[PDB]
RNA sequence: CGCAAGACGGACCAGAGCGAAAGCAUUUGCCAAGAAUGUUUUCAUUAAUCAAGAACGAAAGUCGGAGGUUCGAAGACGAUCAGAUACCGUCGUAGUUCCGACCAUAAACGAUGCCGACCGGCGAUGCGGCGGCGUUAUUCCCAUGACCCGCCGGGCAGCUUCCGGGAAACCAAAGUCUUUGGGUUCCGGGGGGAGUAUGGUUGCAAAGCUGAAACUUAAAGGAAUUGACGGAAGGGCACCACC
């Protein structure tokens, strides 16, 4: 599996036990037109690009 | 409805309400003039009949019983007779 | 003290008593 | 108090019902009194629906459901949050919520 | 109003209702209005009888001429529907509009500023305005109410039979009763048709203020 | 049944429902019908078909019940019964 | 936390509903305005009340604000509220009428008018929800 | 893959039905029974409630057989705990199942005796009958089913309401009650002592029915309100909380 990049479109929630992780609707700027909702730690604002070491996970909304 | 009048009620009334709880206690059966085609002569047959009505020397069956108003044979005709 | 346990100490109690009663008969 | 009109239950002309075993515990529930569900729920939930859909072997399979009837008791239902303690008006709301 | 030929339903007055729908009230029915319904429908509608709607708009303009000062009369609406045609009521009999939030203790409460203290209450439906007539209960308001086919008859003390739910039919039972107190006062005459238009009295949709401001241009 | 040489020559031995139709099909507030017909065909064989059926709801029905009486359901029983006589 | 409290609020109703004419919806004139007309003892409520009393004036540019009277109220309320059609949505040429309001028009005076359109009665009785 | 035995009839199954109540749920057949509706059928007061007396009566328990799948009092063991003759777990006798006899009790509850009249409304539903546009199956129409729309009677209920009642919760009955009387049976009289002692009676037994007193005590209790508290549910806030 590759390390690939998404864009931040929409931060949703804070979610996580003590609500230390925004949950957010990141766009793979590879394949322009798919986007999934992803558990992000640290301080996320819209238009931040994400490393993710896979991009198969997909979290559960608030 | 306070004024109600029970002196005069609207037939609509009394034609809906049970027979026993109308103003005057009046019944909801009738007899017919029923006739098959075969014989001639037409018999008297009560609406609410309850038995299987034959014509003389069961030319037909008339009247098969039901729940209430009895069902006529397929092709006798009838008349409600009043007085 | 339940009213079932109290029902059921005073048969025990009773049963004691005609077992005790019968012993003179 | 009656706090109940039905007595929280659903027979009216029985005086007996039949006692189901609660699914939680092993409790008898009279089967009107038990707090009953229908869960209709997929044999796999999200993250392994994505998997199979890719190794299926057939044409855009449609995935088989998985259909319990659950019975709870009064006090397993409320502990596993099934039903809930209401306020005494809201309490006669017999609409199941949305 | 009863055997008077003066006061007789008019031909015109009939076509006012049939366009507007006044004859054609709820699908549910008040055991309290059976006597106001001609006969219902195929596709559950009950029908009003448009000559005893007739009779009780007549009672109600008698009950409103009797009151002698005009401005004690309070009509009242809450729903936008009637909102319009009360406030055109006031212009026009001289009576006071309470056009949507009737607060609670008007009639009751002294101290309140909008304390208002009247001789009869003019009601455009029973439900929606029930806070009026259960302050009518508290102090001697007899009550006149716009009823439908479901409008329950608590508290209402002379009801007008008709459709008080749709948007034209209101506005024109409110135009004719305006109508009738100015005829029945004598401040207009019978023979010509009334000035005022019974389309003013009703309320439009918001759509239709900003599509009629469109077509205007 | 038999074997010939690196084949399983198969024969029917019963038909089944997967439990996902099967319960799919049983919903509340109308009347399941069942039928067992212990028959036999023309050869040797002895099955045991089982009926299934549900009253249906229908298209301008109001009324949300949509049961049958005793007597209906077991005419629908005796024909179902009657039917996979006729048919096996 | 720039909520405005009730003492805000009040005063700054007050000073539109009263003042109207002499406000505007630049905040540095109508600081001046609340500075003559009012008797503030604070600078800091003084803006305070300016500040709502400008924000309100926008909102009355938009529409009427449920917490406040204007003069005429408004000349959509009152004026245009006196709108009126060429011809009445009710005079109508053909108006459509159910087979039973034509009974109750019989058994009225009015058994025969020109411009009703008598029309078939609505087939298939059904006019309910189902139940659950 | 089979085979056997013994339990039990899921889902459908409902604020649905039936039964005097206890209670009753696979199919088919037989046997008698029953409410309700229908009736311009018959008898003509034959009725309502009931000391004595009588039938039925969940479970557990008892006696004699048949059976023993599961579960499981007692028991043994493993855990937890300070202890744990508990809760948890593995086994596990009586029992649980069937027939024949006992037993006669349950929070046997709607904690609401039965019969009768009267007193608001509305939507449902079950059964039977009656009437009505229209869809639909037997297609080849009849008449029956499936729906839809109403009416009537009886049934389990439901919602709403300043009928009216009630200490209130609440109740179309728990109303028609100081404006007190429709008929009738059972039964209560502060809390304990006590459903005890004693006598009688029934039972194989367990126990049932009947059933006090001495003595003791100023409250026990019912409904509702406000608080406080919770090892109940949800919501909010704080670096004297957390991340």
């Amino acid at each position: 599996q590759p390390i690939k990049l998404a864009r931040v479109t929409k931060v949703l929630g804070r979610t996580g036990s003590q609500g230390q992780c925004t949950q957010v609707r990141v766009e793979f700027m590879d394949d322009t037109s798919r986007s999934i909702i992803r558990n992000v730690k640290g301080p996320v604002r819209e238009g931040d690009v994400l490393t993710l070491l896979e991009s198969e996970r997909e979290a559960r909304r608030l | 409805p306070l004024a109600k009048d029970l002196l005069h009620p609207s037939p609509e009334e009394e034609k809906r309400k049970h027979k026993k709880k109308r103003l005057v206690q009046s019944p909801n059966s009738y007899f017919m003039d029923v006739k098959c085609p075969g014989c001639y002569k037409i018999t008297t047959v009560f609406s609410h009949a309850q038995t299987v009505v034959l014509c003389v020397g069961c030319s037909t069956v008339l009247c098969q019983p039901t729940g209430g108003k009895a069902r006529l044979t397929e092709g006798c005709s009838f008349r409600r007779k009043q007085h | 003290m339940r009213a079932k346990w109290r029902k059921k100490r005073m048969r025990r109690l009773k049963r004691k008593r005609r077992k005790m009663r019968q012993r003179s008969k | 108090t009656k706090k109940r009109r039905n007595n929280g239950r659903a027979k009216k002309g029985r005086g007996h019902v039949q006692p189901i075993r609660c699914t939680n515990c092993a409790c008898c529930v009279p089967k009107d009194k038990a707090i009953k569900k229908f869960v209709i729920r997929n044999i796999v939930e999200a993250a392994a629906v994505r998997d199979i859909s890719e190794v299926s072997v057939f044409d855009a399979y449609v995935l088989p459901k998985l259909y319990v009837k659950l019975h709870y008791c009064v006090s397993c239902a409320i502990h596993s949050k099934v039903v809930r303690n209401r306020s005494r008006e809201a309490r006669k709301d017999r609409t199941p919520p949305p | 109003s009863g055997a008077l030929d003066v006061l007789q339903m008019k031909e015109e007055d009939v076509l006012k209702f049939l366009a507007a729908g006044t004859h054609l009230g709820g699908t549910n029915l008040d055991f309290q209005m059976e006597q106001y319904i001609y006969k219902r429908k195929s596709d559950g509608i009950y029908i009003i009888n448009l000559k005893r709607t007739w009779e009780k708009l007549l009672l109600a303009a008698r009950a409103i001429v009797a009151i002698e000062n005009p401005a004690d009369v309070s009509v009242i609406s809450s729903r936008n529907t009637g909102q319009r045609a009360v406030l055109k009521f006031a212009a026009a009999t001289g009576a006071t509009p309470i056009a949507g939030r009737f607060t609670p203790g008007t009639f009751t409460n002294q101290i309140q500023a909008a304390f208002r203290e009247p001789r009869l209450l003019v009601v455009t439906d029973p439900q929606a305005d029930h806070q009026p007539l259960m302050e009518a209960s508290y102090v001697n308001l007899p009550t006149i109410a716009l009823c439908n086919t479901d409008s329950p008859l608590h508290y209402v003390d002379i009801a007008i039979p008709c459709n008080n739910k749709g948007a034209h039919s209101v506005g024109l039972m409110w135009w004719m009763l305006a109508q009738e107190v100015l005829r029945m006062r004598g401040t207009i005459s019978r023979e010509h048709p009334w000035e005022v238009m019974p389309d003013l009295y009703f309320y439009r949709d918001p759509e239709e203020i900003e599509k009629e401001e469109q077509a205007a241009a | 049944e038999d074997v010939q040489g690196k084949n399983c020559l198969t024969n029917f031995h019963g038909m089944d429902l997967t439990r996902d139709k099967m319960c799919s099909m049983v919903k509340k507030w109308q009347t399941m019908i069942e039928a067992h017909v212990d028959v036999k065909t023309t050869d040797g064989y002895l099955l045991r078909l089982f009926c299934v059926g549900f009253t249906k709801k229908r298209n301008n029905q109001i009324r949300k019940t949509s049961y049958a009486q005793h007597q209906q359901v077991r005419q629908i029983r005796k024909k179902m019964m009657e039917i996979m006589t006729r048919e096996v | 936390g720039r909520v405005r409290t009730k003492t805000v609020k009040k005063a700054a109703r007050v000073i539109i509903e009263k003042y109207y004419t002499r406000l505007g919806n630049d905040f540095h004139t109508n600081k001046r305005v609340c500075e003559e007309i009012a008797i503030i003892p604070s600078k800091k409520l003084r803006n305070k009340i300016a500040g709502y009393v400008t924000h309100l004036m926008k909102r009355i540019q938009r529409g009427p604000v449920r917490g406040i009277s204007i003069k005429l109220q408004e000349e959509e309320r009152e004026r245009r509220d006196n709108y009126v059609p060429e011809v009445s949505a009710l005079d109508q040429e053909i108006i459509e009428v159910d087979p039973d309001t034509k009974e109750m028009l019989k058994l009225l005076d009015f058994g025969s008018l020109s411009n009703l359109q008598v029309t078939q009665p609505t087939v298939g009785m059904n006019f309910k929800t189902p139940r659950g």
